[PDB]
């Protein structure tokens, strides 16, 4: 059976700059655009989370095609043909060469900033005298916790054991964009919306939404929970786990709500073991 | 005629006399044998015109050029009209009429 | 030429919906709502709006259109963390206020208040002697002059106070003030004349604000 | 009797860059035009959304002619000659053999493009092959757009070969896998939230576009004046209209709700009740 | 002959100077012994220009086209006139003067 | 395997002015932003505190490339080619010029304050030519705690035996800023909040919060709290030592909590010394 | 020959120049195969200009085929005459003569 697995995860609340748009002048002009209630949002790529995703991959020791290396900075290939069926790159993310081409079981969507973009830009001059081109040079950063949304075409997969090390680097997901010296963030959930279900249709990307424009705090959004409680969304099928546990523990009549029904962990590492035994009692592994 | 053109044209010729004063402004700031930029003004003023992402962005701006830019004589006979131009129609217009007016400030200086 | 200390303007960028042009209690309750120890200060004083004039007796809010509190530097901690950063509503529109700005209270000859109230004197030549010896107690010598229209008569305001269901009828004067050195001009900046100061009425600014609500 | 389904289906909210246009130069450019006021809006091309479909019915088992690889990306037809009564594809989208059993069919399936519910204005997103070289092949641009998406479709179902081939095609419409686009960085689902079905015997149908937008850079979506004047005025029958998805929360705040025409229509909040109610109906009428 | 001609002619004018000036930032910006682009840029000029749906994008790119390259004469002598043909016209036929522009541009160099 | 030191430090109570913003005019205004609850907090660079690390390193005697002169103000290059190998500075900050780049194994982000700022200011007349004239101009002072988040990348080190200086000089960080620090903040930690494990993920960014908006006291967030609770951090890897830990240990259920299990100690050089210990031990220094 | 003579000549060279630009880059694209087409170009070539419904679609396709061509040093050394009559002469005309240019055109030994 054809088994799809949907998540839209929220990362935890910092100051963030890791992806920019075309570097030119005194601004490093942080990726922006238009979102909900029609304010600028920070986004981050998809294309930066996978790259993060593979390097987990890779540092883990799993066996990949494509290979960072983190001395160089360049990305090295260990087959020029690609093969699937033995790297773990080539069988998750897909390939192009320009059989040449594959589309992978990962589809992840762009990141998005749960809190508008106000201000907050960064003075950046290098030390004292010889004002060169290094010297007075703006940065932008923002407060903020991102949340992005993906989805996983398990039996898309060559070897369906690949998913597991899949949801393991989305949990410790490495460096994701490139601030990191100044502007250190954890791409780490802290909340988390999964579902592990047989069916093309997904109700659950970008659940998360902000209670206070300019606060850290965090809150599903009306819209998720009125899908859950009308009869979408199976709770059977339903993981959700994280900080946002707490929240919807302190939510009235939460004991006669269909979301009770769901695998609702505080930990998150209790979520991924039982959603990982389902995974594996489902796909034969 | 049309007087639309007319709002256009002297709020290009206010930007002009702006971005005069403000590179005066930068003459006045830079000091000792060191030449000081004139081309590389106009790429800045361009660079920071683009660095915006709309409404409060822009226009706190380019309120805060035109206020940097000093005693502007057609600024003062247009204060009401202007201010109603810039209320008013989009802000990437705005934009637009701005570097066209960077576009043909030379000849003054 | 001297910028005065222990007092400062504390400037925050505002933004909304056009606003009546006889803000006063609007905007005191709209702020005592967000501060709730702005109501007990004492010496504080609210600036009136800078904003071109609209239809009705509405004021329309520019980029340059900013609120603007003279207070005494060691109690900004106490209105602040209230104010810098939060939002006020003006009837059922939402205002949003930045980080503040301070700007220096410097000294001229030549001071202006558009509006002057002094409880219980409505003539001009009452309301004269009245500001002379206000003047008197705080040792404050200057020649004393009232705005005009364009006909040349002095000028009058009405502050409209909405408390309870009634709403209230307080009038007075806007005067010109000159002839004062900067000593005794800070010292009336700082300590203003008359009443309502906060209410957007009685502080004191550069006489081209004088020249410029003459024009208007 | 002449039975056709017609039906408004709105997506959900999310950065989509599903149907892209020449290439062009470094720049990826969606398929955009001038939809309404003069704005120009995104389409998705109705062919991508057939492709969808069929991809669907070859998912979920079922006898289709065109059988996509899946693994090298080509098409393969099981039999050369089409023969609309076994295969599900033929009978519902139709054939055309020009190269030289009727050779052509009209299908019983009619889409129009999916059109974007907020205007398009900026939405380009950097990408970069990374690395310390540089080469032709490392800066390019894709655009994207943060939007929901409705389409218009109208189904013929006497023109169906087997008349019960109308119920998998509802599923698919329901539980539609990816549409055509890059999937790989903008995962847009193309799952219906809001559904305006109409299940009449006649051809005139009037609930083509009928979701329309509000403060035209936000998710909110609402059902068009036009469209609920019409079901007020007399016309549109409520008992042949179907309305479902997050769209029946606004209908139900909506003042003088139960006084209205609208009232008397089948609404559900559960898209799968509204989907199991059309189906009961439409098997009835159909003698399923 | 004809204003609206003589208007065309040095609005082809000031985009050629402004394609020169671009082309001479192009120049600098390389170094090294890799070889400087010719028709390349050209190349990527027209697909920037065929890149432009509506007007607001299009005249946005041209005004940034036109101030980042810099100093130009044709547009200093004429500031109504351009402004005005800009600002006014369609933006598909600006489109159309600019390529034709473009395909002369190159007797300069 | 891949090693990681993750930690949230925070500073002593004190007036604060750090890294100010532009001085345009008069005026030498904080460096402040959106936090928490929407108010606006005072930031320090990152990059200050990078640097003060660096002169740290350089002032106790280790090998590093860049030597600060202390008397010119110019910062001068021991060797041109950077020499990770060799020198402290290039295996630990990284280098670029613009193997020519380094990433380092440090990453930080800005320092917090604690409480929102609350806009006090202070007059000060400086020093003019114009006759001995005195102009009063307006330089902003915050009474606050700073805390700042960093990341060490122990495997990412050249020698595995440079963490041990970067944790003494985190301990003992010299002043911060320099010239502009006008009232001297000393910038040492007072609570520590350090993790040592082996996975990307990291709950500890900013555990610390205020209990009321104007107090000289710190108290870890509820949120660090239940995550100690629940599961998600590990107590064998989490370190606490400083101040917090004389209020943690007052507070009821602290023998049956899991957060006793964690390694706590009052003294901050005794907590410091066992995680130094553990460091080798795992390190094989 | 006529003045008008001369610059129909100069516009048959120059769309032709333009033509060999265009299909010398379909030959590097193509150089895969026994050998690019040259028939199917021009075919492609006259479909293409046949689709052209008014003036504005077809001068905007004939300025970017013109720029797409290259050089055209007869475009080089008549901007004013040939812009002018691009701009001026009705589009019907205009089609007329490209596609007598594409009729006698000679590709390259």
């Amino acid at each position: 059976p054809n088994y799809y697995l949907y998540g839209t995860v929220l990362t935890r609340y910092g100051l963030a700059s890791l992806n920019h748009d075309i570097r030119r002048g005194n601004k490093t002009i942080l990726q922006k655009g238009y979102w909900n209630n029609g304010k600028i949002h920070s986004f981050v790529g998809s294309s930066a989370i996978r790259w993060a995703l593979r390097f987990y991959l890779q540092k883990q020791g799993y066996l990949v095609n494509r290979v960072w290396d983190e001395e160089e900075h360049i990305n090295r290939l260990t087959s020029e043909d690609f093969d699937p069926e033995k790297f773990y790159d080539d069988d998750i993310f897909g390939f192009a060469l320009l059989p040449n081409q594959r589309m992978g079981a990962l589809g992840m969507n762009m990141a998005v900033s749960l809190t508008p973009y106000d201000g907050a830009v960064k003075l950046g001059a290098k030390s004292g005298r010889e004002k060169d081109s290094t010297s007075l040079h703006f940065t932008e950063y923002h407060a903020t916790r991102y949340q992005y949304y993906f989805g996983i075409d398990a039996t898309h997969l060559k070897d369906f054991s690949r998913i597991l090390p899949m949801i393991d680097g989305i949990m410790n997901l490495p460096k994701v964009g490139g601030s990191s010296n100044i502007f250190n963030y954890p791409f780490c959930p802290d909340s988390l919306v999964f579902q592990w279900t047989n069916h093309f249709a997904s109700y659950i990307s970008y659940c998360f939404e902000y209670c206070d424009p300019k606060s850290k705090e965090a809150k599903l959004s009306q819209e998720f929970i009125d899908e859950v409680e009308c009869g979408q969304i199976d709770p059977s099928k339903l993981w959700i786990g994280g900080t946002i546990v707490k929240d919807l523990q302190q939510l009235d009549n939460f004991e006669s709500s269909p979301l009770n029904k769901a695998h609702i962990y505080r930990n998150r590492n209790e979520m991924i073991e039982a959603l990982k035994t389902v995974i594996k009692r489902d796909l034969g592994l | 005629n049309s007087e639309e053109d007319k709002q256009y044209l002297i709020f290009i010729k206010v930007f002009q006399q702006a971005m005069k004063g403000n590179f005066a402004k930068i003459y006045a700031k830079t000091e000792e044998g060191k030449d000081p930029p004139i081309k590389k003004k106009v790429e800045r003023l361009r660079a920071e015109l683009n660095y915006c992402y709309d409404e409060l962005s822009f226009k706190e701006y380019l309120s805060d050029f035109l206020v940097r830019g000093g005693l502007n004589k057609y600024f003062n006979e247009h204060q009401e009209e202007i201010a109603l131009l810039i209320k008013k129609s989009p802000w990437q217009e705005i934009r637009i009429w701005s570097l066209l007016a960077i576009a043909s400030y030379k000849p003054k200086d | 030429l001297i910028q005065s200390e222990e007092y400062v303007d504390l400037t925050f960028k505002l933004r909304g919906a056009p606003i009546p042009l006889d803000n006063g209690y609007l905007t005191y309750a709209a702020l005592s709502r967000i501060c709730p120890p702005l109501h007990e200060l004492k010496s504080i004083g609210i600036h009136p709006i800078a904003g071109i004039p609209t239809r009705n007796n509405l004021l329309e809010l520019t980029a340059q259109s900013r609120l603007k509190i003279r207070i005494y530097h060691q109690q900004i901690p106490l209105i602040y963390p209230y104010l810098a950063g939060q939002a006020f509503h003006i009837g059922q529109n939402f205002y949003q206020l930045d980080i503040p700005d301070y700007k220096p209270l410097i000294s001229s000859e030549s001071v202006y208040s558009r509006l002057v109230i002094i409880k219980g004197f409505q003539d001009s030549t009452n309301f004269i002697e009245a500001v002379q010896r206000q003047m008197d107690n705080l040792g404050i010598q200057g020649k004393i002059e009232l705005l005009t229209r364009q006909d040349g008569t002095p000028q009058r305001r009405q502050l409209t106070i909405n408390k309870e269901g009634k709403q209230f009828k307080v009038r007075g004067f806007g005067v010109k003030i000159s002839e004062l050195n900067p000593e005794d001009s800070l010292t009336l900046q700082e300590q203003g004349i008359g009443g309502k100061r906060k209410m957007m009425c009685g502080i004191f600014v550069p006489a081209t604000r004088s020249k410029e609500e003459e024009e208007t």
